[PDB]
């Protein structure tokens, strides 16, 4: 309710708690997972073969 | 007196000549004997006795 409080004064043109919230919850959207899943190895690997051998 | 003191007192000098952001993260850790020459790998109680000659050397001449 303290994003409400908040928003209660912004009706002014004035100037992300939400996101941090609705991430921190366990909320987001979690479509398509896997693919994701895959991009962070597929990223990560060159330090892994820098720091072990038989893993790569 | 203790061995932590040590560990921190051999990792802060490795620290003054070069290392990477991977060697932080990863495995590396404190605790370090093969970084070091083959020599104190195969014989490693004889090496103490060399190396603690060589400190009180050097103490003096500083």
């Amino acid at each position: 309710d303290l994003v409400e409080t908040l928003m209660n004064k912004a009706g002014d043109d004035g100037k992300t708690l939400r996101d941090t919230l609705k991430i921190l919850t366990g909320r987001a959207r979690r479509d398509g997972a896997d693919d994701a899943a895959f991009a962070t190895v597929m990223r990560t690997m060159t330090d892994l073969a820098f720091f072990a051998k038989n893993a790569y | 007196s203790k061995q932590d003191v040590i560990d921190r007192l051999r990792s802060y000098s490795d620290l003054g000549r070069g290392a990477a952001t991977a060697l932080g993260t990863a495995k590396y850790y404190t605790g370090e004997l093969a970084v070091r020459s083959p020599f104190t790998k195969v014989l490693n109680g004889t090496t103490n006795y060399l190396l603690d000659a060589g400190r009180q050397g050097f103490l003096s001449d500083i």
